[PDB]
């Protein structure tokens, strides 16, 4: 029931505002691949 | 007669290391006893998340 003020970047579009987050800071120098870097197959 | 109007010397201006921005990449340290030693090492200990 308590909130903590933290700062991020916000995009404004279509009368809705969206938080922008680059998760590269989490997966640095570790074994597990960042799931947002996906592979795609086309035939 | 033949006239010698003037004689001139080189007005060469000195240059110095720290006065050049190239020292910005550097970090200059003076070390009198450097002539005695032959090796220099630094050790890094890093663990991963």
């Amino acid at each position: 029931h308590s909130l903590t003020p933290l700062s991020m970047d916000v995009i404004r579009l279509g009368e809705k505002t969206v938080i922008m987050e680059n998760l590269r800071r989490v997966y640095k120098n570790t074994d597990t691949k960042d799931p947002l870097e996906r592979n795609v197959d086309l035939t | 007669f033949e006239a010698i109007f003037g004689t001139f010397c080189n007005r060469l201006e000195w240059v110095y290391f720290l006065t050049s921005g190239l020292a910005a990449a550097a970090h200059a340290i003076k070390f009198h006893d450097l002539n005695k030693l032959t090796t220099g090492k630094m050790l890094f200990h890093v663990q991963v998340p």
